[PDB]
């Protein structure tokens, strides 16, 4: 009788982009919008 | 209008009129400050 251990799954982490760069300040979050859309990308995959 | 309820909120997220089955993260919500907080010395001698 052998063992094989073997992953199936890893923690699902979400990051709030615009949160994780600007906090709170919506400065920054202003300043963010003019980089596009990187920010939707970035939360697309981590929910994929 | 994307802020009158969820599901045009999600029609907005999705950029759509038509959304199917599903569960989707639309936004963040997060509690807004109360009031505000000044706490500073109690020092009264003006700068000579």
């Amino acid at each position: 009788v052998t063992t094989e251990i073997l992953p199936v799954s890893m923690t699902k982490t979400s990051v709030d982009c615009t949160m994780y760069i600007c906090g709170d300040s919506t400065e920054c979050s202003n300043l963010l919008l003019q980089y596009g859309s990187f920010c939707t990308q970035l939360n697309r995959a981590l929910t994929g | 209008d994307c802020a009158l309820d969820p599901l045009s909120e999600t029609k907005c997220t999705l950029k759509s009129f038509t959304v199917e089955k599903g569960i989707y993260q639309t936004s963040n919500f997060r509690v807004q400050p109360t009031e505000s907080i000044v706490r500073f010395p109690n020092i009264t001698n003006l700068c000579p």
